[PDB]
RNA sequence: AACAGUGGUAGGAGAGCGUUCUAAGGGCUGUGAAGCCAGACCGGAAGGACUGGUGGAGCGCUUAGAAGUGAGAAUGCCGGUA
RNA sequence: UAUCCUUGGGAGUCAGACUGCGAGUGAUAAGAUCCGUAGUCGAAAGGGAAACAGCCCAGACCGCCAGCUAAGGUCCCAAAGU
RNA sequence: GACCGAUAGUGAACCAGUACCGUGAGGGAAAGGUGAAAAGCACCCCGGAAGGGGAGUGAAAGAGAUCCUGAAACCGUGUGCCUACAAGUAGUCAGAGCCCGUUAACGGGUGAUGGCGUGCCUUUUGUAGAAUGAACCGGCGAGUUACGAUCUCGUGCAAGGUU
């Protein structure tokens, strides 16, 4: 938990503590997959029907007598095995979503940060400012930085300012301090960090 | 020729042929030699569980060698009892050289 | 999501219809009784694959027995006589070898008779 | 971890027992429920006492 | 070599081959003449088919019609016209009114 | 390495194979994908490759996820042809 | 020799047949019915009894153009002793 | 939209609540795809036409009005081997002869002749069964979801856990 600081020319000033208790703690492999796991699958909408064999516009009448026809015994023309149709235990609308304990999302919040910093690609860069919403200053910025790849940036109090800037180039997304979760950490590869959002979240956790 | 147990069935061998056997522990680009010969066949040398001393025949081996595949199947009728099961049998060639009698 | 039947069902049973390939009309062309040869294919194959040892044995048998008889002994005898004379680990297969060499056959014949008495 | 080698707490994952679907898993023909039992039957059961 | 196909003529593939299979592979100056003297159904089609066959020559590659043989032909079946029979006791009984690909190929010899 | 075992209906338990979509990583594809057709290849099986022909734009692999996920029979339904 | 007991999760079985042996009913009739006991089949292929589930011998994890045997058998069909 | 992609999805992607059936209430279908652009075949020959063969367009005419792909049943034409003294759940294991030459391997096709051998499925103590079901091919077609309960397993905390 002593990870250099940056400044928005690349400029790195003497190094931030961390709290150790937020992102020197050991990863937990485990809860780090469920909560993962948790809200990519809350994420979906789960909208699906298809129409039972109750509901299907017709039916009714017996197609044939019972007996005395070389045919077989049927019901209704709207049954599971016709051409007709009427689908047998198909999907249905549903939730995919549910619920995990405080002390579980905490701690899967805060592996992953940890996780992070241990594999040294956090970045942290004290007061994000910057007076324009064009995109290629913060790409500039990015690029000053060494930022290639996908990455997330946090900075609360410029996120009126910045996200403008960042949304389009080019899937990087810009959140504010309380939206922070897990796969919007893990999918980004690369985290930007501003202290004041720094401090902020270490109070949070 | 000649007559050499090998791997649990005696086979007739002559100088300079090449046979498919079971699978010996060679290696496969060395030489090998059985020990158990019997009837060394010509001159027709022969006792009961033969000591035909010295005579054991030397060969080279090159391969190392799966037989074409056999699709074991097995079922009994009406029963709902169905086995399928691939097998290849290992091998390894030989060629004979300098009999020994 | 749904599953429509895809390529998996005609690779299933086009392998077993390339598989009965020479079977009489029918029978290499319909999966509903293709299916049903091959199984029964594979019971016989097993069962035959079982059987061909002990038909090269008798037909080994017979052959030993056709030379012994035309030197004078039986093939019971002969036997007999080969056991007594020495461990004798030739047998029935390289047996007939020397039979169509019948005269290491005959070479092996006269030692069995020499020692049966 | 990345998302790309996802791997659960080994132990805490099951398949479900597709009853129901040909012979090499057992549980076919009769899907594990007898031979024309009231069981046998869908809805099928008796009240519990 | 020349081709020519009927593409549909309606008559009974059957029907067309019973009188077809007996013209093969004889020389076509003479296979006309007999099958233009055998009577049966499908004989007009089939020589008709078969002249084109021949005078696929003048507006063509070049051929004599001497020393010209049928090489190859057959029949293949064509879509078929369904119809209802009406038939005692409403069973309404169904036929097949068929059709036939017809299809000359010509060689020398 | 040693020793022992490995028929199997109703059943119980475990290992897996394949299919459709979804995420992450990788990349295949008009220098011809998918699909189809033919091969004398590979695995213990479900199965998977490789090489040709057709075809003329899409698609495998890797880890995980969720299922309208696997048909030979139901005098099954529909379509086509004997 | 190493299978026994306790708790807990999940079943199917409630139509059984024949062959010895000890009985019932029957006429000490039945491939009859109902019991006890042992076996096989049920759920077990292989060799024998011509063909055969229950009779005899005997248990199939696969491959071998190895050997020894069990019941049964050795004049030909048809392996082995006129 | 971790919903369908023309037997699906509304009955209805298309002149469908239509054709059609019924006196009437009412029941109730099938049927999507040329090409980028019609550039959709000038002209010639057989033909009465249809339909063909050429020629031309186009990346493709095998793309020509179910017109992208075009599986199987089914129907044909050539053919390498075999077949008129032999009865065969049609195979398998032996096997001569003839033919061919591969994802090169103790190869491929056919097979005179010998041994063995009564399909599959359900239901039954028992089925080759003269008990039942399938004319054949293709598609579709059956143990799920919600809410609770319980048990095993895996997790974070633990005399606390938890919204």
């Amino acid at each position: 938990p002593k990870v250099a600081l940056y400044n928005q020319n690349g400029s790195t000033a003497g190094d931030i503590e961390l709290n150790a208790s937020v992102f020197g703690i050991e990863p937990n492999e485990s809860v780090v997959f469920d909560a993962i796991l948790m809200q990519r699958a809350s994420l979906r909408q789960g909208t699906h029907k298809v129409k039972n064999r109750s509901e299907v516009r017709g039916g009714g009448r017996k197609p044939w007598r019972q007996k005395g026809t070389g045919r077989a015994r049927q019901g209704s023309i709207r049954s599971p095995q016709w051409r007709g149709g009427g689908v047998v235990f198909g999907p249905t609308p549903r939730s995919y979503s549910y619920k995990l304990p405080k002390k579980v999302r905490r701690l899967a919040i805060k592996s992953v940060l940890s996780s992070k910093v241990i594999d040294n690609n956090i970045i942290v860069l004290e007061d994000l400012t910057l007076d324009t919403a064009k995109t290629k200053e913060m790409a500039a910025i990015l690029k000053g930085l060494s930022v290639e790849k996908k990455a997330l940036i946090v900075t609360a109090d410029a996120n009126e300012a910045v996200a403008l800037s960042a949304r389009n180039i080019p899937g990087v997304t810009v959140v504010e301090a309380n939206g922070i979760n897990v796969l919007d950490v893990v999918n980004h590869e690369k985290l930007l960090i501003t202290k004041a959002a720094v401090e902020k979240v270490e109070e949070v956790l | 020729y000649a007559i050499i147990k090998t791997g649990g069935k005696q086979i007739k061998v002559e100088e300079g042929q090449t046979v498919y056997i079971e699978k010996l522990a060679a290696e496969a680009g060395e030489t090998v030699t059985f020990e158990d010969v019997l009837f060394v066949g010509g001159d027709n040398v022969k006792v009961g569980n033969p000591t035909v001393e010295g005579a054991t025949v030397t060969a080279k081996v090159e391969k190392q060698g799966r037989a074409k595949k056999i699709t074991v199947f097995r079922y009994k009728p009406k029963k709902n009892v169905h086995k399928k099961q691939g097998h290849r049998q290992p091998y390894t060639k030989v060629t004979i050289e300098k009999i020994n009698a | 999501p749904r599953v429509k039947g895809g390529t998996v069902t005609r690779k299933r049973r086009k392998k077993v219809l390339k598989l009965a390939k020479g079977y009489f009309g029918s029978k290499h062309t319909l999966y509903k009784v293709a299916n049903q040869q091959v199984m029964k294919s594979g019971n016989y194959a097993f069962r035959d694959r079982r059987q061909k040892k002990r038909d090269f044995r008798k037909l080994w048998i017979t052959r030993i027995n056709a030379a012994a008889r035309m030197n004078g002994l039986s093939y019971s005898r002969l036997m007999h006589g080969l056991k007594l004379s020495g461990i004798e680990v030739n047998r029935k297969m390289l047996a007939d070898l020397a039979v169509n060499d019948l005269t290491a056959f005959n070479q092996l014949a006269d030692a069995a008779k020499a020692q049966l008495n | 971890m990345k998302l790309h080698e996802l791997k659960p707490s080994e132990g805490s994952r099951k398949t479900r027992n597709r009853v129901g679907r040909g012979i090499g898993s057992g549980n076919g023909k009769t899907a594990g429920k007898g031979h024309k039992g009231q069981n046998a039957r869908s809805g099928g059961g008796v009240r519990p006492g | 070599q020349a081709k020519a196909v009927a593409r549909t003529v309606r008559i009974a593939p059957r029907k067309a081959r019973l009188v077809m299979d007996l013209i093969r592979g004889k020389q076509v100056g003479e296979a006309v003449s007999i099958l233009n003297l055998t009577p049966r159904a499908a004989s007009p089609i089939i020589e008709k088919v078969l002249k084109s066959a021949i005078a696929n020559a003048e507006h063509n590659y070049e051929m004599d019609a001497n020393n010209l043989v049928i090489s190859q032909a057959f029949v293949d079946e064509g879509p078929t016209l369904k119809r209802f029979r009406p038939r005692a006791m409403g069973r309404a009984s169904q036929i097949n009114k068929r059709t036939s690909h017809i299809t000359i190929v010509v060689s020398e010899k």
